[PDB]
């Protein structure tokens, strides 16, 4: 990608590093700065540096859309992101989701979805 | 021996010598009791803290009357909102205790008469020196000083009667310029 | 007013009043329809003077108890809004407001509900709690919530899924309701469980021991040791009452 600097020059950056994350291009929030506006404002400190080795973790908004929906019999689904493998809580506070309404419903802490069997 | 040593080597948990080298060490040691100080690898810090079995059975500890679920109201074990007030006593509030008395030893007239008697002192009606001179012997010797007439001493909450240990129990022998108090 | 309270009145006025005072004890005068029901030989509806003994009412105007007077576990003399009575106190207790009040009960609509020993009294009380849950108007906090807690507890005590100290917890839960409501339905939702606890405690404890032997150990709240939230549901333990 070729990003135009403010001072009239250009900023060449390869495509693998303009993506907001290795699994998603676009931003997932209105106030999020896109990588192009980042570079365009901060190339003085990116110039001789290697972009392969900079931190580029995966996004969760796309890895949680992949997770299959869960189902239940009733107007409630209980969630507690508990490991069940090691001791202690290790999860998030118990949350009872209402699932009577036609669509899926997600926990507010984790994005796991629940539905009323249909 | 005393309750504080000396103790041998085979009860100290240190890495020592073995064989002829032990005989040589006990020969060439100022005090053969003493240890190298290197801990014993099989024991010290084993099992490692990140592999203790006891963490799976662990549960948050508690005490009975506070973990009781039925007759355990908080307003009985709320010790913070029961905090003792900071009392304040200016000369006015002290002369009233002198000219008058106290709930334990009243000397006050009944009715609105005694009420205005309190009121005369609430304002500058009678002074502290005036009621110090108007105080009979039973007042002072029994409410300011002691019954014996002596003044009170700086009180101690938790008194300490000291005692000296000398000779064999003492931390240091007699010659040294330090001693030992119980 | 109650229907009967005005329905009688023309006759009390026509006929002089004093004879009505001649019925019953000093402050509990007159006649009172009694709707008997339950495990009685002959369920009936009858009219009698107040201060009549409970035992004559059970034996004469009806067919006595089904199975004999000593096949009696308890009796409820005012409907569900009144604590149950034990057999010891049904031997000589008059059916008036005062004496029933003197045994920590009361006369309601004078509807007697009888219960033999072949019955699960705990099933009767949890049913009354499910009723009051269904009839709470949903306005004031203690009835909205306390009734559902009481149901969730009584459904567990029915199978033993509890500890013994949960009964004293339950007594406190009723005291969380007994005076903090608007209407009287909150007190009426409390009292029968106070009467069960006061009298028939060992049956509760015995069902609990029966659970501890037949299923497994239990903690506060009906959580066992293998209980877990797996995939939106609790799986490691039975769940009493859930039907939805
Ligand atoms: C030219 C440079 C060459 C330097 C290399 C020398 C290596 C060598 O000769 O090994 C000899 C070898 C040294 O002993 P080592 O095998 O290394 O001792 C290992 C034992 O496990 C030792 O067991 P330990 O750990 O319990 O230590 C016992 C120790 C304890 O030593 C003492 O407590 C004695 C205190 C010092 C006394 C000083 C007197 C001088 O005594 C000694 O080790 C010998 C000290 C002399 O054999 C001799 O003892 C000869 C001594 C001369
Ligand atoms: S106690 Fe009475 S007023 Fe309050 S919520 Fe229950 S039914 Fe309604
Ligand atoms: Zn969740």
């Amino acid at each position: 990608k070729s990003i135009i600097s403010y001072n009239g020059n250009t900023i060449e950056i390869p495509e693998e590093y303009t993506k907001q994350a290795p699994n998603r291009d676009s931003t997932w929030a209105p106030a999020q700065a896109s990588k192009t506006e980042i570079y365009k404002n901060n190339m003085v400190r990116f110039e001789q540096k290697d972009l392969s080795k900079q931190p580029m973790p995966y996004a969760g908004i796309e890895l949680i859309a992949q997770q299959p929906v869960r189902f239940v019999h009733g107007n409630t689904a209980v969630c507690d992101g508990a490991n069940h493998n090691g001791p202690g809580a290790q999860g998030h506070p118990k949350i009872f989701i209402n699932v009577d309404a036609p669509g899926s419903h997600a926990c507010q802490y984790c994005g796991t979805r629940y539905e009323k069997e249909h | 021996m005393l309750p504080g040593g000396p103790v041998p080597v085979f009860k100290k948990y240190t890495v020592g010598s073995k064989g002829i080298w032990e005989k040589l060490r006990v020969l060439l040691a100022i005090a053969p009791n003493r240890s190298t100080g290197n801990p014993i690898v099989p024991l010290y810090r084993v099992p490692t803290p990140g592999s203790r079995p006891e963490a799976n059975v662990y549960q948050d500890p508690s005490s009975y009357p506070t973990n009781d679920i039925a007759e355990n109201p908080y307003w009985k074990r709320d010790h913070r909102r029961a905090y003792p007030q900071t009392a304040f006593f200016d000369q006015k509030t002290v002369t009233g205790l002198l000219e008058l008395g106290s709930e334990a030893t009243p000397r006050i007239a009944d009715g609105e008469a005694g009420t205005k008697a309190l009121a005369n002192i609430a304002n500058g009606g009678v002074s502290f020196t005036q009621a110090l001179g108007k105080s009979s012997k039973d007042v002072i010797y029994g409410e300011v000083l002691t019954v014996n007439g002596l003044p009170p001493v700086a009180p101690t909450l938790a008194p300490k009667q000291w005692k000296i240990i000398e000779g064999e129990a003492a931390i240091y022998p007699k010659g040294y310029p330090c001693r030992t108090f119980h | 007013t109650n229907v009967e309270t005005v329905a009688v009145a023309p006759t009390i006025l026509r006929r002089g009043g004093d004879w009505f005072a001649s019925f019953g004890r000093e402050r509990n005068s007159g006649t009172k329809l009694f709707c008997i029901s339950g495990n009685v030989n002959e369920p009936c509806t009858v009219e009698e003077e107040m201060s009549i003994p409970l035992r004559e009412l059970l034996e004469k105007h009806c067919g006595g108890i089904k199975g004999g007077w000593d096949n009696l576990l308890g009796v409820i003399p005012g409907g569900c809004s009144v604590p149950i009575l034990p057999k010891n106190i049904c031997e000589d207790v008059l059916m008036d407001f005062d004496a029933l009040k003197d045994v920590q009960s009361g006369l309601g609509t004078a509807a007697v509900i009888v219960i033999n020993k072949q019955q699960d009294v705990i099933r009767a009380i949890q049913r009354f709690a499910a009723f009051y849950k269904h009839e709470s108007c949903g306005q004031c906090t203690p009835c909205r919530e306390g009734t559902t807690w009481l149901l969730k507890a009584m459904d567990r005590f029915r199978t033993g899924q509890a500890k013994e100290r949960e009964i004293d917890m339950l007594y406190e839960l009723t005291k969380d309701i007994e005076g903090h409501t608007i209407c009287a339905l909150g007190d009426a939702a409390a009292w029968p469980i106070q009467g069960l606890i006061r009298n028939f405690r060992p049956e509760m404890e015995t069902r609990m021991k029966k659970f501890h032997d037949e299923v497994g150990a239990v903690s506060v709240g009906g959580w066992m040791k293998d209980a877990r939230v797996e995939k939106g549901k609790v799986v490691g333990a039975p769940l009493p009452g859930v039907h939805h």
